[PDB]
């Protein structure tokens, strides 16, 4: 049994794994990070499918991964938003979530120097309070 | 054994490929002073070395395929590693592309002998002062980093500057229109991958690998400015595994460009 | 009992059992305080030892409890030590909030007083000043971003950066002047946090944070301290990003800071993440990058324990079970050190461990099963494991990952130089680190070259150290010459690059080989240009090192004068000593490392006036059990190892030796074994931890070092933990040891004066030839070029010669003594001791080679020398001996022509002399006047055991005691030897082991020196051991472990080849002490000689026929050549030959002719026929082998023979035997084929009916085996493929001779005990009853080479000791006593009724051996076990043959009826049986 190629697959598989309930909780914005992490980790899974180009070796990147990345925006964002049914996306945490999944998640494999650059500059693209906007881009160019 | 047959005919094929010998560096002190015909003769005498071993090798598998010799126990593992395709451990002395099977390795051992031995015959046409102007591939060499420390460390004797406070800047430019400065040295064979550079100036193109004509490396002082916006830092790995990280060069990117795009596509420049 | 306060749960069994035992008894309760604390040592109470006082760390500092604990209200262990630990917690809080209140004076303030922020660091400690340090930082930022929540507004933030910078400035000038070293660490300790501090704040000023909750401030590592908070304990939180932890309060004492790098903050964010989600984490990645240090930095800033275990591949498991279930009870953290070393199944079962760990504590997120047991597991236990690349798939899930992939030198650098008070820091450290990368890279590759993170920390602590001597001598400097102090001006006046690379050189250039020296000064050229350094000679040390020089004899130089290297070399390993406590003198044997430290150490106590003592310890003699201590598995008693003990006499003070200066000199080569607990001594950390957890803090004055000669197995962390001084050989150049050898010989007697004025005529006579470029030296430089069997060594060769020299003073002496009428005058002196000088050159440098490298030496010399010489056209001077009265007189001379009795002839004593004989006789003669340790080495066989053994017993006072050495030899022999020989006596030097016998010299030889096994790390215990008592004349007693002085005891050791297989090469230290002198087999001539002597006395049986006794012997001889030169040993392992297969030759021609009266010429040509067939033909493999002996013993009879018949005396039939007649006359096959059938008839009727064909192979191994068990100590190796019939024949003989068969029933489980068992109960059947026995032995039977070793014994001496020991040798006593009263033998005591029973074995038990005939396993058995192939003799029974086929097909085919008369012969017929009828019949044709 393997897991199906495709990014698609990849975030249907996450979204499955995730209970409902707690991607849907007090903040509403809530959800649309956690979106923002699945897609996140299905590009970053999808790049070990290269591994010469889409990294330097092949990482664990498993599911253990994705969970704890999971529970840090919980934390943060139950931390942030104290029971609020609505916050700013400004106000969001994203420094904090930008720095914990760039060092500890996703981080702690990374040993070399470029793969973290690489890894920061996805986190830099893609968490940010930018992303609230209908304008947002996932990716640039694809066709 | 038809193997055994076989194994002959490889083994007759290799040490007809391989060169014969390398020729040791003449030492003198003021050779000795110069960095640079250090390490050339450090990079020498591991060549010299491995060469030997490896036709010996490669002589006791033929003198034991004729039967005239027994199969003793490192005889044996030999063999057997070469029956098997397996690259053998005492042959691999430098470091060497995971997946590279025997005839790649005996092939590239080949052209790094070569270049070996066109570096000995121009140190002992001339000295140091020619061993300067000798354009390497840091890829055939065993020890690149070596070689950029050496360069290093001649600009800064050569200037009675302080190592700490010199710096790296790549020019590449076409064998032909090249400029041989006090501190610039030429080196061929870097390959980079995900972009084209032209003038200097890196330009985003779908080529898989553009073939740098000529790089020179310039050690000039640190200025303490900082990088432009337009200045992105590629590493420079010694083969396609990305595994060996070699140094880091600094180029501009033209115009319209994103250096995070340059982050995300992999744009590195390989040795090999 | 440990549930309630889990905390002493850390100690094992023994521990708890000391405490409960010695519970009232507080003052032997302080071991397990070193145990359980991490930096508390010991409690500090009063004179009535009633109540807890405080707290005591190793290094001295002490904490006093507010309100002590006393144990007299608490008689209770548990009670009162839980009040000690919550009393030393609330305390340690008290003085927080007392020192966090004065830093917060000190806080927010213009300028610092120096006086009272020492005063301040003073009353607290370390770890408390720098936890108030962190919390009155963090409260600042904490107001400041309060203060800029507002957003937009001016910021104060500026002044608490520049608050910082100010104290940092004070702090700058305290660590300038002289501190002691207590405030030192701490002042450095305040200074790398302040220096953190200051760059986080820089980092927060540069972001323009105005937010307390914004995440770049709250990812930095915060500290809370909330006075108004109820408990002490929860009073100091330590809050980073999310996670949050309660601070341990549990005493450090003082620990080694760790810079914090950006990787270390990193690290400090993911495992706090990690640990906040319940689960460990697992800092991977290379070695030396901070993966242990920074976990426990991480534990000691949260206020706890990190026991940091070895995962070696030598791991102990019941210590770690107790150990982490300690550590689980407790809640202290556990970090695991290269996890990946560890074997798979030892693995495995680790991860499991951790695994049932791990999720006990994600579900406290209670209690765990741990070794069977219950263990609450505190929420605070964490775990971490270091990798070295993955982690095991069982945990890859529960631990989470951090890369350590490269540590922040440069910074480091910077931050420890601040931490000296360097200015300039920044660039020193960048010029540093680069530095030691180029040291790293440029540099070429060594074992002991170390350029590493350690390297760089030390180098930096020895140049602050050289900066505050320079900055102290420059202050009395200006003290004696003007007043004007400023330590300030002093200090901006300092060069400060030259100080650097000044420690660089004090700290490397020892280290570095000859070629690498100017090397390094290129690199410091290319890093620190312009500025060079130049070595402060010691002139006082010179000085002192001149007169010890002079008092020991040896040569001592400035420069380039002779000896100016080694000079230099003793003030570089000065040097280290005062820069280190951990130091290694690497360098090939004789480069002069012992005597090097052994002057130093002299000079230092006669300079310095403190008197130095050394303990040289072997390490790899000795048992690591009982080099480090021993903790029994059931008594749990610790006994204190060798090195445990001396360094426990140490700390004890008893007679002052804190006061002297102790070095521990660990003589002997060093493998990852016993140094790994080493390593947590050479470290700063300075203690020894043993097993039992009791940790002995390192004395100052107490040295250690390795005086090993190589490090090409010692791994890269004991590497890095010393320093390293290198002695090449270049160091001790000839004429140095020339000059102490003559220096030696003129000033002591030989003796112990005229012999005195005898050695001064001597060395003025040998002072020309002894000169730089002289004769000695040409020589010995020729002799290096030459062919040697073992490895040369310079100082081998040299102290052989000295021996022989002075061997030729005591011959001048007695040549005085015995002519005291007229001593020898000057002219024969000189004439004497010049030839005697040559030929001791000859003997001494080519001892050990052929006669061809012999004679081209002999030809060397007598071309570069002008010493008389004998003018012999083609005779070498080796031949040739010097008399007493200094003449070339030939060796020939010397010997005689003696007539061996005929009863004598091949007997084991007897030897006759020749050349070689005498020649060795006189070498043995000599070396074993000075008592020096040689050894005999040559193929086997070739008369040397008999050649010495004929020395030795030719001197009087010199008894002889046998060791055959083996593959599995071990020092615990040589024990047992000394033991059964001498013993121990109490004398006022100390303890001596002496012979029990008065005035005699024991003479330990040794039959195989070379035969046991190296271990995984080239090594020979024996070897080792042999060459310590040797060197050190004496070793250690590891019951008291007391030095033990050797007196009267002297070794002397033989071996094969080590080019032989199973030979290893013998150590060069161990070759160095002992001169090697080859036996080589005796030529032509000498074989002539010594066997026509035996065949003159064997023939004076018959004279009718003594005339034939010379050409007899030429041809006996003579066949013999081409055996030797015919069956080399390259076609087959077994195929050796040997003058002990000539002696076997005259041996039983003797035994067949004794029984005969008279007997003709042709009937002797027969029985030498039968004996040359018997010896050299059955070990033959191949038939062309067979045919080609047959016809060269034909071949060699009519040449020697010719006027004989040759139908006669060399008929076909070969076959000799005494079944049918009396006597051992040849008998005709056909009749004894018919005999030995009846006797098969009477086989089947008795034993096993087995039908068996009587083919023509049958009769000669019927025959060759029955001989074999005739012979006393008959020793048979049949190789033969299985079935051939082997077992078939040895029973069939054992029964018509009356030997009962034995063969050992071997099963799986038939373990070495039930083995040694077995023949206990054969070796009872053999001489306590005088039952001759034929042991069947099988190589099925043999489950372990064991086996073969005490088989190999047992061949080699006819017993084997082994065995039969206490109540079983008691019932042997009693059974052999019993024997000896039946045969009528009246033997009382132990000893006598032993040899009688040795006797009876050697004569009565004979053991076979089966086995198929593999080469390679032929090769291995006798490599393995020497006896199989030493004087066991082996038959080929091969397969049977086309004849023996065609015959076993005929007779078990004959009952059925292939009678067919219409059978027509073929034209062609494919016949295949050599023999086949030319009419073959249908039964015929069947067969073939
Ligand atoms: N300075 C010196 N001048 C003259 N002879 C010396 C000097 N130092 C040592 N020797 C002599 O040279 C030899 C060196 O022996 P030493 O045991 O010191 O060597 P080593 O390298 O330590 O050997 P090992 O490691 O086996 O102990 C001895 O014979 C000693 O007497
Ligand atoms: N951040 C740091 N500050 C100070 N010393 C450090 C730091 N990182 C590493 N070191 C030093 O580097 C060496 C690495 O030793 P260790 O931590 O055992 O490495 P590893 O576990 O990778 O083998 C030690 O001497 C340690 O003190
Ligand atoms: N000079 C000699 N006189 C008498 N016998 C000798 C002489 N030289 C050699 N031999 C014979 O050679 C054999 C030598 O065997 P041995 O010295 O015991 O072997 P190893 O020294 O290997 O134990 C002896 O059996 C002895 O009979
Ligand atoms: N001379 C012989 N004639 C007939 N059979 C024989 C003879 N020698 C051995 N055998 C056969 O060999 C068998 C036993 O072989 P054994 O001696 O145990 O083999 P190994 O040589 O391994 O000891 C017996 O069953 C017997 O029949």
């Amino acid at each position: 049994f393997e897991p199906p190629p495709g990014v698609k697959a990849n975030m249907l598989r996450t979204f499955s794994s995730i209970p409902v309930s707690r991607i849907c909780k007090s903040p509403n914005e809530r959800a649309r990070l956690y979106f923002l992490l699945a897609w996140f980790h299905a590009i970053i899974q999808e790049r070990l499918r290269y591994a010469p180009l889409g990294w330097s070796k092949k990482y664990e990147f498993g599911e253990s991964d994705l969970r704890s990345a999971c529970d840090t925006v919980d934390t943060w964002l139950d931390d942030t938003a104290k029971g609020r049914q609505n916050i700013s996306p400004d106000k969001i945490p994203w420094s904090a979530l930008k720095t914990l999944m760039a060092q500890s998640i996703y981080g702690g494999r990374v040993d070399n120097e470029f793969d973290q650059r690489l890894l920061n500059t996805f986190l830099e693209r893609l968490f940010t309070t930018r992303s609230f906007d209908s304008e947002f881009k996932l990716a640039c160019k694809v066709d | 054994p038809a193997w055994m047959r076989t194994l002959h005919t490889t083994a007759s094929n290799w040490l007809h490929l391989i060169p014969q010998t390398l020729s040791h560096l003449k030492r003198t002190v003021e050779n000795i002073k110069d960095p640079l015909f250090r390490f050339f003769e450090r990079e020498v005498k591991m060549g010299a070395k491995l060469l030997q071993d490896v036709r010996q090798d490669l002589a006791d598998v033929v003198q034991v395929c004729e039967g005239k010799k027994k199969q003793t126990n490192y005889l044996r593992t030999l063999i057997n590693e070469l029956v098997k395709g397996i690259l053998p451990r005492s042959w691999s002395h430098y470091t060497v592309p995971a997946g590279m099977t025997v005839i790649q390795w005996v092939s590239d051992f080949s052209e790094r002998i070569k270049q070996l031995q066109n570096i000995s015959l121009a140190a002992a046409s001339g000295g140091a002062k020619e061993l300067k102007n000798i354009h390497v591939c840091l890829g055939g060499l065993f020890v690149p980093e070596a070689y950029i420390t050496a360069t290093r460390q001649y600009v800064a004797q050569a200037n009675s500057w302080s190592l700490e406070e010199l710096c790296l800047e790549v020019n590449v430019t076409t064998s032909q229109g090249a400029t041989l400065d006090a501190c610039s040295f030429g080196v061929t064979g870097l390959k980079l991958q995900g972009a084209t550079c032209n003038n200097n100036k890196l330009s985003l193109s779908n080529a898989i690998s553009t073939a740098l004509p000529l790089t020179q490396l310039r050690w000039v002082k640190q200025t303490n400015t900082e990088k432009k916006a337009s200045v992105v830092t590629l590493p420079v790995y010694l083969n396609f595994t990305r595994a060996d990280l070699i140094f880091t060069v600094d180029f501009e990117i033209a115009t319209k460009e994103d250096p995070r795009s340059f982050y995300e596509r992999g744009v590195a420049v390989l040795c090999t | 009992e440990r549930s309630s306060f889990p905390r002493f749960y850390f100690v094992g069994d023994e521990d708890l059992l000391e405490i409960i035992g010695n519970s009232k008894n507080v003052a032997k309760l302080q071991k397990h305080f070193k145990k359980m604390f991490a930096g508390v040592s010991s409690i500090i109470l009063n004179e009535d030892n009633s109540v807890v006082l405080g707290i005591s760390s190793r290094e001295g500092e002490e904490v006093m409890f507010k309100t002590p604990v006393s144990i007299t209200e608490h008689p209770k262990i548990n009670e009162w030590l839980t009040l000690v630990e919550k009393e030393m917690r609330v305390t340690l809080a008290k003085l927080l909030a007392e020192s966090v209140t004065e830093v917060e004076i000190f806080g927010k303030a213009t300028s610092i007083d120096p006086n009272t922020y020492i005063t301040w660091i003073d009353k607290y400690q370390a770890q408390l000043v720098v936890l108030s340090a962190q919390i009155a930082w963090s409260e600042n930022v904490e107001t400041a971003l309060s203060s800029m929540g507002g957003g937009g507004d001016a910021a104060p933030l500026h002044s608490v950066l520049s608050n910082v910078e100010v104290t940092l400035n004070v702090l700058a000038d305290s660590v300038l002047m002289e501190q002691p070293p207590l405030r030192r660490r701490k002042l450095e300790h305040l200074i790398t946090e302040l220096v953190h501090q200051r760059d986080v704040t820089r980092s927060l000023i540069k972001s323009k944070i105005d937010n307390a909750k914004s995440f770049e401030w709250l990812s930095q590592m915060r500290f809370y301290f909330d006075p108004k908070q109820t408990d002490v304990l929860q009073q100091l939180s330590i809050q980073m990003a999310n996670a949050k932890f309660n601070y341990g309060f549990e005493y450090l004492g003082v620990q080694d800071k760790l810079v914090q790098t950006p990787l270390t903050d990193r690290c400090y964010l993911t495992m706090t993440q990690a640990l906040e989600a319940r689960l460990g984490g697992s800092p991977f990645g290379p070695a030396g990058t901070g993966k242990t240090e920074s976990v426990k930095a991480l534990g000691h800033q949260l206020g706890r324990f990190v026991l940091v275990f070895n995962c070696d591949e030598t791991f102990d498991f019941q210590a770690m079970g107790r150990i982490f279930v300690g550590l689980c009870q407790v809640g202290a953290w556990g970090c695991f050190d290269e996890f990946n070393r560890l074997e798979e199944r030892m693995l495995s079962a680790v991860s499991q461990q951790v695994q049932c760990i791990q999720e006990a504590l994600r579900e406290h997120s209670i209690t765990c099963e741990l070794l069977n047991k219950q263990v609450k597991v505190s929420p605070d236990m964490a775990i971490f494991i270091t990798m070295n690349p993955n982690l095991p798939d069982n945990l890859k899930k529960l631990f989470r990952s951090l890369a350590m992939t490269k540590p922040d030198r440069q910074l480091i650098a910077q931050v420890m130089l601040y931490s000296q008070g360097f200015r300039t820091a920044e660039v020193l450290a960048n010029k540093i680190v680069p530095f030691f990368k180029l040291c790293d890279e440029q540099l070429s590759s060594q074992s002991h070259y170390d350029f590493g993170l350690r390297a760089l920390k030390s180098v930096l602590v020895s140049a602050g150290n050289v900066k505050r001597e320079r900055i102290q001598k420059i202050k009395r400097e200006k003290e004696e010459r003007g007043e004007a102090v400023d330590e300030g001006e002093i200090a901006e006046n300092l060069p400060e690059q030259e100080i650097l690379i000044q420690s660089v050189c004090e700290t490397m250039v020892p280290k570095l080989v000859a070629e690498d020296i100017p090397l390094l000064f290129s690199l410091l050229s290319d890093v620190f240009p312009g500025v060079q350094y130049h070595r402060g000679e010691m002139t006082a040390l010179r000085e002192e090192l001149k007169k010890v020089c002079q008092e020991m004899y040896l040569t001592y130089g400035d420069g380039e004068e002779v000896g100016g290297m080694w000079v230099e070399k003793v003030l570089q390993l000065y040097q280290i000593t005062q820069i280190n406590h951990g130091l290694m003198m690497v360098g090939p044997s004789g480069s002069g490392k012992s005597m090097a430290w052994r002057v130093l150490l002299k000079a230092l106590e006669r300079l310095e006036g403190v008197e130095g003592v050394a303990h040289i310890i072997d390490p790899k003699a000795i048992s690591k059990d009982h080099l480090y201590g021993t903790l029994d598995p059931n008594t749990r008693e610790w006994t204190d190892g060798l090195f445990t003990h001396v360094l426990r006499k140490i700390i004890d003070s008893v007679r002052g030796e804190l006061q002297k200066r102790q070095w521990i000199v660990f003589d002997g080569d060093v493998d990852p074994e016993w140094v790994e607990n080493l390593n947590s001594v050479l470290d700063d950390n300075k203690l020894l931890t043993l097993p039992n957890g009791e940790r002995l803090s390192l004395p100052p004055n107490v040295r250690i070092m390795f005086e090993v000669q190589d490090l090409k197995y010692a791994t890269l962390a004991t590497v890095s933990r010393c320093g390293m001084v290198w002695f090449s050989e270049d160091v001790l150049s000839t004429d140095m040891i020339f000059n102490n050898f003559l220096a030696r010989l003129r000033s002591i007697p030989l003796d112990e004066s005229p012999m005195l004025q005898i050695q001064r005529d001597a060395a003025t006579i040998m002072q020309p030839y002894f000169t730089s470029n002289g004769l000695v030296t040409k020589a010995l430089e020729h002799a290096f070029q030459l062919e040697h069997i073992m490895d040369l060594t310079r100082l081998r060769c040299l102290g052989s010669l000295f021996s022989m020299l002075h061997q030729a003073c005591r011959n001048v002496a007695q040549y005085n003594a015995n002519h005291p009428d007229f001593p020898m005058q000057i002219e024969q002196l000189e004439r004497y001791i010049q030839r005697y000088l040559v030929y001791a050159i000859l003997w001494s440098l080519s001892g050990d080679s052929r006669l061809k490298m012999r004679a081209e030496l002999g030809e060397y010399i007598r071309r570069i020398t002008t010493v008389p010489l004998p003018t012999a056209p083609n005779i070498p001077i080796i031949d040739y001996e010097v008399s007493i009265s200094g003449e070339w007189s030939p060796w020939q001379a010397k010997v005689p022509q003696i007539e061996v009795e005929t009863h004598k002839v091949a007997a084991p004593d007897v030897v006759v002399p020749t050349l070689d004989t005498v020649r060795h006789e006189a070498l043995l003669y000599t070396w074993l006047a000075e008592h020096k340790p040689l050894v005999l080495c040559g193929p086997p066989g070739s008369g040397k055991t008999m050649t010495l053994f004929s020395a030795l017993r030719a001197l009087p006072d010199m008894e002889v005691v046998g060791l055959n050495f083996s593959s599995a030899t071990t020092p615990e022999l040589l024990l047992k030897t000394f033991d059964h020989y001498c013993e121990y006596r109490r004398t006022p030097n100390g303890v001596v082991l002496a012979p029990v016998q008065l005035g005699k010299w024991l003479v330990l030889f040794c039959d195989e020196i070379n035969l046991p096994d190296m271990d995984k790390y080239g090594t020979q215990r024996v070897i080792s051991f042999i060459r310590q008592m040797v060197e050190h004349g004496g070793f250690y007693r590891t019951s008291d472990q007391t030095w033990v002085k050797l007196e009267r005891i002297q070794f002397v050791g033989a071996c094969n080849p080590p080019t032989d297989p199973g030979r290893k090469p013998l150590s060069h230290r161990f070759l160095r002490h002992v001169p090697v002198v080859y036996v080589d087999y005796p030529g032509p001539a000498s074989l002539t000689q010594i066997y026509g002597t035996f065949n003159r006395a064997m023939l004076r049986l018959i004279p009718s026929l003594r005339t034939y006794a010379e050409p007899l012997t030429a041809a006996m001889v003579e066949f013999y050549t081409m055996s030797q030169e015919r069956f080399t040993q390259d076609t087959q392992p077994h195929y050796i030959y040997s003058p002990r297969e000539m002696t076997r030759w005259v041996r039983g021609i003797f035994e067949a002719l004794r029984p005969l009266e008279t007997l003709p010429v042709e009937g002797l040509i027969r029985i030498w026929a039968h004996e040359a067939l018997r010896l050299f033909q059955d070990r033959l493999v191949e038939d062309e082998e067979r045919r080609w002996t047959d016809e060269n013993i034909d071949t060699v009879a009519l040449k020697h023979f010719p006027n004989i018949d040759r139908e006669k005396a060399m008929s076909r039939p070969i076959l000799y035997s005494n079944w049918l007649s009396k006597d051992y006359i040849p008998v005709d096959q056909e009749e004894l084929r018919d005999y030995v059938k009846a006797r098969l008839k009477v086989f089947y009727e008795e034993e096993l009916d087995v039908p068996l064909v009587l083919f023509n192979e049958v009769l000669d191994h019927v025959l060759r085996i029955d001989r074999i068990f005739r012979q006393p100590q008959g020793h048979l190796l049949l190789i033969g493929v299985s079935g051939a019939g082997k077992t078939t024949l040895s029973r069939f003989v054992a029964w018509m001779n009356g030997l009962s068969v034995y063969q050992i029933k071997v099963h799986r489980k038939y373990t070495g005990e039930d083995f040694d068992e077995d023949l206990r109960t054969v070796l009872r059947r053999s001489g306590c009853k005088n039952e001759k026995i034929a042991f069947i032995m099988d190589e099925s039977n043999v489950l372990d080479s064991g086996f073969l070793e005490r088989m190999n014994t047992l061949l080699a001496n006819g017993e084997v000791p082994g065995l039969f020991e206490g109540d079983e040798y008691a019932t042997l006593m009693t059974q052999c006593k019993e024997g000896a009263q039946k045969e009528g033998l009246m033997l009382d005591s132990h000893e006598e009724l032993y040899k009688w029973f040795t006797s009876q074995v050697i004569r009565n038990l004979h053991v076979v051996f089966t086995m198929n005939p593999s080469s390679e396993g032929l090769k291995d058995r006798a490599a393995t076990s020497p006896a199989l192939f030493n004087r066991c003799v082996l038959n080929w029974f091969g397969d049977w043959s086309t004849e023996a086929l065609y015959q076993v097909g005929k007779e078990f085919t004959s009952k059925m009826d292939l009678e067919k008369p219409n059978y027509i012969v073929p034209d062609y017929m494919p016949v295949v049986y050599d023999k086949l009828p030319q009419p073959p019949s249908h039964r015929e044709a069947i067969v073939n």
